[PDB]
């Protein structure tokens, strides 16, 4: 999230075991990172090895 | 001729007078209250 030129990362890891989809069940995030940019953001991309 | 060179060079020696001596001197330019502050420091607490 971005927020008032704020950065707001929040996260989960988790054990899996599933072949090729996304699970059915609850589990929360936990905040984890808090940045004071101050900068308008639009787009993104992740990256790949 | 009357083409100088701009850089002139100063006369520091410990045994010139007061006022030709090298001085170093820094100058703060730090800026207020536009973005999320990033230095901030002044915090204390007490004992509980």
């Amino acid at each position: 999230k971005n927020i008032d030129g704020y950065f707001k990362i929040y996260s989960k890891h988790t054990p899996i075991n599933l072949v090729r989809d996304l699970p059915q069940g609850f589990s929360a995030l936990e905040p984890l990172v808090d940045l004071p940019i101050g900068i308008n953001i639009t787009r993104f991309q992740t990256l790949l090895a | 001729f009357n083409c100088y060179f701009p850089l002139q060079s100063y006369g520091f020696q410990p045994t010139n007078g007061v006022g030709y001596q090298p001085y170093r001197v820094v100058v703060l330019s730090f800026e207020l209250l536009h973005a999320p502050a990033t230095v901030c420091g002044p915090k204390k607490s007490t004992n509980l």
